RNA sequence: GUGGAAGUCUGUUAGAGUUGGUGUCCUACAAUACCCUCUCGUGAUCUAUGUGUAGGGGUGAAAGGCCCAUCGAGUCCGGCA
RNA sequence: GUCGGGUGAGAACCCCGACGGCCUAAUGGAUAAGGGUUCCUCAGCACUGCUGAUCAGCUGAGGGUUAGCCGGUCCUAAGUCAUACCGCAACUCGACUAUGACGAAAUGGGAAACGGGUUAAUAUUCCCGUGCCACUAUGCAGUGAAAGUUGACGCCCUGGGGUCGAUCACGCUGGGCAUCGCCCAGUCGAACCGUCCAACUCCGUGGAAGCCGUAAUGGCAGGAAGCGGACGAACGGCGGCAUAGGGAAACGUGAUUCAACCUGGGGCCCAUGAAAAGACGAGCAUAGUGUCCGUACCGAGAACCGACACAGGUGUCCAUGGCGGCGAAAGCCAAGGCCUGUCGGGAGCAACCAACGUUAGGGAAUUCGGCAAGUUAGUCCCGUACCUUCGGAAGAAGGGAUGCCUGCUCCGGAACGGAGCAGGUCGCAGUGACUCGGAAGCUCGGACUGUCUAGUAACAACAUAGGUGACCGCAAAUCCGCAAGGACUCGUACGGUCACUGAAUCCUGCCCAGUGCAGGUAUCUGAACACCUCGUACAAGAGGACGAAGGACCUGUCAACGGCGGGGGUCUUAAGGUAGCGUAGUACCUUGCCGCAUCAGUAGCGGCUUGCAUGAAUGGAUUAACCAGAGCUUCACUGUCCCAACGUUGGGCCCGGUGAACUGUACAUUCCAGUGCGGAGUCUGGAGACACCCAGGGGGAAGCGAAGACCCUAUGGAGCUUUACUGCAGGCUGUCGCUGAGGACUCUCACUCCGGGAGGAGGACACCGAUAGCCGGGCA
RNA sequence: CGAGUGGCUUGCUACCUCGAUGUCGGUUCCCUCCAUCCUGCCCGUGCAGAAGCGGGCAAGGGUGAGGUUGUUCGCCUAUUA
RNA sequence: ACGACCGUAUAGUACGAGAGGAACUACGGUUGGUGGCCACUGGUGUACCGGUUGUUCGAGAGAGCACGUGCCGGGUAGCCA
């Protein structure tokens, strides 16, 4: 059984959804936390330096 | 290189744990005040998961229902005792110090009132030998001499199940099945054939430890595989 | 015996096993009553058919040797 | 004679797999497909869903295998022009 | 698919009929996930659709999903999160312990709904009829009320009860067929209320010393059979429900085999097969309340995932439709679905290719190799070797039979079950198609079933049971974490950790010098702190004394790393290869030599064997069984071959429509020679050459596709190793702090551990902080 | 001992090619060379004959089937001008 | 577009003590290669005719399906060796 084609039939399960916070489809239905915005991880907003260039 | 497999069991992940949620119970000695006035009577027999030996369960006269390390010999209907006064039976429980010397003894406790810890397996029996006012000497099933507390409690008689071990697996799947039962990631790989990334003995043409297998107790985790801080190997000598 | 293990396995293996189980599955003096109704249940379980006396003994024998030590002593 | 054991046999039952054809395909139906043959099929079996283990870390009946077409150290962005 | 026809400006593919076909665990019915309006209607064809299109999953516009009793909602599972506590420089980080919450929509547990009717689209939801559950109120009854029971459970074999379905017999209703007299369909009717009870258990009676009973096991004076009785089942029987419903009509009755469902008996475990909410226990009348969320449709060769309307992938139930047969097998056929695994038209339709049928004689000569193809085949009877772990080998091998028709016998209660007999009789052929093993021997490997490189490796590799060695008495050994803490562990030596070998059988020699581990150790060596001398009004610093682990030194140990030679009739460096096996999957020499077998055998097998360079758990030998594992031989068979032929289906070719990509410095009709950076269509000399087009098989363009994988180079990278360099964790050990009282000692008061508690054990140690020496590819 | 020809073997060189000119053996199909194995015609002989042995002209045609081995080569078998 | 061989007569002759043993020439045939043809033999022949298994159309008759003939037997034209 490759790990193409074959293998991507399988895949029916939900995770990622509408996050209640933010709004974006990143809200983990099984983690109960957002990869975008941190939401069910932490009060504070997720955000991160790395996300634009080091001088601005 | 990467951890080795001893490494990876410390983290205690499911693939290494022991399947607990379907464990019955610890099989540890009632607490008394004092007097022995305590005796039940057992009303049954089961099979203990993680010994693979029998347990009995008993109704004590408070109204206590508790599954105890069952010596062999041990019968429903039968009534056993536990105390200093406990009558010298087998399945009764009382310190050492009212046990006659010569007597086999099991589950013994290492500190008066832990519950039992020594000769808990199948088949096995500590034997009180010297009694004393400050010291009861048992020689456990290692052939060990133990100097114990008189006051540690203790079963009068030898566990049940004895000679479980005089049967061979035969087959790859009874030993499987049992493996399923306890704490342990089976079957085995030898470090011999893995590669080298995986094990201080991987790698090579051909399959050997490219080193001398006893290995020094200093020896840090991902090192210490082989024979541990061995006094000697072989038959020999 | 060991006739459903077939020609696997090898003697001894078998061997130990159809004399193991010869002597497990023979008929047993109760503790309780005095008739040869003992069958084994599981794992070091023992019930007499006759009188009902459910107890516990060797993982393949009612009795083992250092069983029927705790006795004398 | 009865009985009906078995990591037991036959078996395209379901289901799982893949020895050979070095067949077909090779801007494919398909970034691993098609056909015939072949193997397993009461058990260390197969399978659904839920759940746990996370990157020098997992997981590995050990092939450096597998961890979302990527693994002798994943992916993303940043360090970075 | 074809012939007619319908609609339309337009019809091969939109619709109707007929004829012809396809699908049967699916191409049919219901659904989970996922999708998200794809569902229904009307109007459309610019877009999307492998051609066309009046069609549509497409475009425009409207419409559609109705619940006390179907899910959710409730419970708890593996397990998750939150708060508290503690750690951390810190946190959105982290382990334990408390508390709380979360965690199951087909498929865990669970109060209660059936039948029919209705719409373009919903429907146990609406409507009709009937019924049921929970709570609450009122009334009657009730003092019971919580013990127990249930929820609630593994695997294998099996008896009994029993519905649907299917089938048989006969009757009734309707249809079909028309030499017969047959063939098909229907013959209905729920939940619910009431009632019946087999099995199990038990009681009374009885009184078996050999009887009772089973498919089997089994039962009994501790009381068998028999007789009576208590308790007690179905999604089942029976009555109501029902001058309900449904049907054009009839609107049946018995039987056999019996899925569901109910209830028992047996066997297995080094394996023991959830929990909780809830329910019962615990009556009845009447009335009221029963909110909130889901509900369409697809569920796949076009509604999901795979960029696609993708031959892939994707769970559940329909597992009892007919013939067939052992069968949930093949093949054929119903119910139901479809002609959308969606471009057509034409040419006896050439070459060539993919799949396939038939081939005289020879019969593996083909080939690395019988690769490919074929041979055999179902069932019954006879019969069956070597060898063997006594199981097996084995369906060994080899031999014979096999249909139909007429009349019967036996087993059984019987089957539309099975086993035989006699006579008759047809074919080339009776497992007539379909289904359906080719067989035998020798050798190597691994014992076996099992595992593996998703996507070139299925093997001899990994695993395995078995054998062995090592560590540890639990305040342990081993392992994870910076810490708080944690796995092993509801575990305790018959344990579980770390390793090696790899079933059974017969065995497993010699070596402790080096290296590793471990123990010991007079003496030697061995750091820091404190101490002492010198030095400094102090300090830096120099030296001394004491000396832990460690090393020197000694001993133990090879199923510990490994080793078992050269020379002479000992030497290096400890020993100097024993049993076995041997030209090996190890033997260079090598096609070794002898033999077998063949016309001929670098092969294979047996023997010899000085073994370039076999050898005992780096396991040796051997081995029945097993194997999509490697090699060899034989019988049988055959288009593999001699040597090719004819045929079949789909392409190819021509026509309508649709309609890409690769590739392209330029020029280019070349050929023979030469030359040139020595491998030129293009330079030189000749030769040949009128342009264009179709089909072909691929000689050349050092053809296209990839900044060669091989090799080297770079004061490139990475993974891996070690007695490379340098460091870092970690372990051991001394010392200082915690830390107290009276080179050996006692005590208790800190601190640690056991204990529910009292109290017990231990104790200035241990843990922990700091530092010093040793080890330290575990890591950088 | 001396003198040459070839470019089938081997060695040497590093001239071409590392932004790839795919390897050995075999197979199939075509053209060629002669230093001729057979066939045609000749000369010599230690040529009676038959047959050998050596030599000359000559490339029209032919040069096959099999056993081991991947093998090339070769060893071997029966045929053959 | 033809190459080569065997055999017979020559002849048991020439030659030679014998053993052995030719040729010119005239014939018949085989083999390899080549071109063509189908009266003959052979193959094919999903034209066709027949036999027959399972199933469906109620039986009969006559048919479909079982892969592009279910299977088996025979085989015209044509094509072929
Ligand atoms: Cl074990
Ligand atoms: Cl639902
Ligand atoms: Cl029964
Ligand atoms: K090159
Ligand atoms: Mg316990
Ligand atoms: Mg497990
Ligand atoms: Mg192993
Ligand atoms: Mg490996
Ligand atoms: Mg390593
Ligand atoms: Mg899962
Ligand atoms: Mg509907
Ligand atoms: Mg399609
Ligand atoms: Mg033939
Ligand atoms: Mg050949
Ligand atoms: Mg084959
Ligand atoms: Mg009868
Ligand atoms: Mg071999
Ligand atoms: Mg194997
Ligand atoms: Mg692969
Ligand atoms: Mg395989
Ligand atoms: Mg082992
Ligand atoms: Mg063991
Ligand atoms: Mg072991
Ligand atoms: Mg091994
Ligand atoms: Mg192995
Ligand atoms: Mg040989
Ligand atoms: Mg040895
Ligand atoms: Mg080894
Ligand atoms: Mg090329
Ligand atoms: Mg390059
Ligand atoms: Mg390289
Ligand atoms: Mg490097
Ligand atoms: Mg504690
Ligand atoms: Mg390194
Ligand atoms: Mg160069
Ligand atoms: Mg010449
Ligand atoms: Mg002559
Ligand atoms: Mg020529
Ligand atoms: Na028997
Ligand atoms: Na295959
Ligand atoms: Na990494
Ligand atoms: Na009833
Ligand atoms: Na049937
Ligand atoms: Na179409
Ligand atoms: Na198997
Ligand atoms: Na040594
Ligand atoms: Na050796
Ligand atoms: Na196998
Ligand atoms: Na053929
Ligand atoms: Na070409
Ligand atoms: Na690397
Ligand atoms: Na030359
Ligand atoms: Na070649
Ligand atoms: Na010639
Ligand atoms: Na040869
Ligand atoms: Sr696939
Ligand atoms: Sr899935
Ligand atoms: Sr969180
Ligand atoms: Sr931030
Ligand atoms: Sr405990
Ligand atoms: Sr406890
Ligand atoms: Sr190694
Ligand atoms: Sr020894
Ligand atoms: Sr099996
Ligand atoms: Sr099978
Ligand atoms: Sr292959
Ligand atoms: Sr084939
Ligand atoms: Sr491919
Ligand atoms: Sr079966
Ligand atoms: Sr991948
Ligand atoms: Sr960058
Ligand atoms: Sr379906
Ligand atoms: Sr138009
Ligand atoms: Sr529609
Ligand atoms: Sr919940
Ligand atoms: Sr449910
Ligand atoms: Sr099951
Ligand atoms: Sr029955
Ligand atoms: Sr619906
Ligand atoms: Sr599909
Ligand atoms: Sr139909
Ligand atoms: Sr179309
Ligand atoms: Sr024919
Ligand atoms: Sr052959
Ligand atoms: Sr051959
Ligand atoms: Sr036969
Ligand atoms: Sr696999
Ligand atoms: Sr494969
Ligand atoms: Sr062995
Ligand atoms: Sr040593
Ligand atoms: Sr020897
Ligand atoms: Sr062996
Ligand atoms: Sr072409
Ligand atoms: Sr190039
Ligand atoms: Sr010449
Ligand atoms: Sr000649
Ligand atoms: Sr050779
Ligand atoms: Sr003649
Ligand atoms: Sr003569
Ligand atoms: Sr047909
Ligand atoms: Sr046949």
């Amino acid at each position: 059984t490759g790990a193409g084609t074959p293998s991507q039939g399988k895949k029916n399960t939900t995770t990622h959804t509408k996050c209640r916070r933010c709004g974006e489809k990143s809200y983990h239905t099984k983690k109960k936390v957002c990869s975008s915005c941190g939401f069910g991880k932490s009060a504070k907003r997720r955000d991160y330096e790395w996300q634009s260039k080091a001088g601005e | 290189g990467r951890r080795i497999q001893g490494q990876r069991r410390g983290r205690g992940t499911s693939t290494f744990r022991a399947p607990s949620h379907r464990y019955k119970a610890d099989l540890e000695h009632r607490k008394v005040e004092d007097g022995d006035v305590i005796a039940g009577t057992v009303v049954d027999i089961e099979h203990d998961p993680a010994r693979s030996a029998p347990v009995a369960a008993v109704e004590f006269e408070d109204g206590d229902r508790r599954l105890i390390l069952a010596p062999e010999g041990v019968g429903v209907g039968d009534e056993l005792q536990v105390g200093v006064s406990a009558e010298i039976a087998p399945g009764n429980t009382l310190p050492l110090a009212e046990i006659p010397e010569g007597v086999p003894v099991c589950n013994v406790e290492s500190s008066p009132g832990d519950g039992g810890k020594f000769a808990r397996a199948s088949g096995v029996n500590a034997q009180l030998l010297t009694h004393d006012r400050n010291v009861a000497v048992v020689k456990l099933p290692s052939g060990e001499m133990k100097r114990l507390d008189p006051q540690c409690r203790a079963t009068i008689g030898v566990v049940a199940g004895g000679g479980r071990t005089d049967k061979p697996f035969v087959k790859a799947g009874n030993k499987h099945h049992k493996m399923k039962a306890r704490g342990t990631k089976w079957p085995n790989v030898r470090g011999v054939a893995m590669n080298a990334v995986d094990h201080p003995f991987g790698g090579g043409g051909r399959q050997h430890p490219g080193k001398p297998k006893s290995i020094s107790r200093n020896a840090p985790p991902g090192r210490k595989v082989g024979d541990i801080a061995s006094k000697r190997t072989g038959r020999g000598g | 015996r060991s006739g459903r293990f077939g020609a696997r396995y090898g003697r001894v293996s078998r061997r130990r096993v159809a004399e193991i189980e010869s002597e497990m599955n023979e008929d047993h003096a109760c503790p309780n009553c005095g008739e040869d109704r003992v069958d084994r249940q599981g794992t070091g379980i023992w019930q007499c058919s006759y009188c009902d006396y459910k107890f516990t003994g060797g993982s393949y024998k009612p009795e083992t040797p250092g069983g029927k030590t705790v006795r004398r002593s």
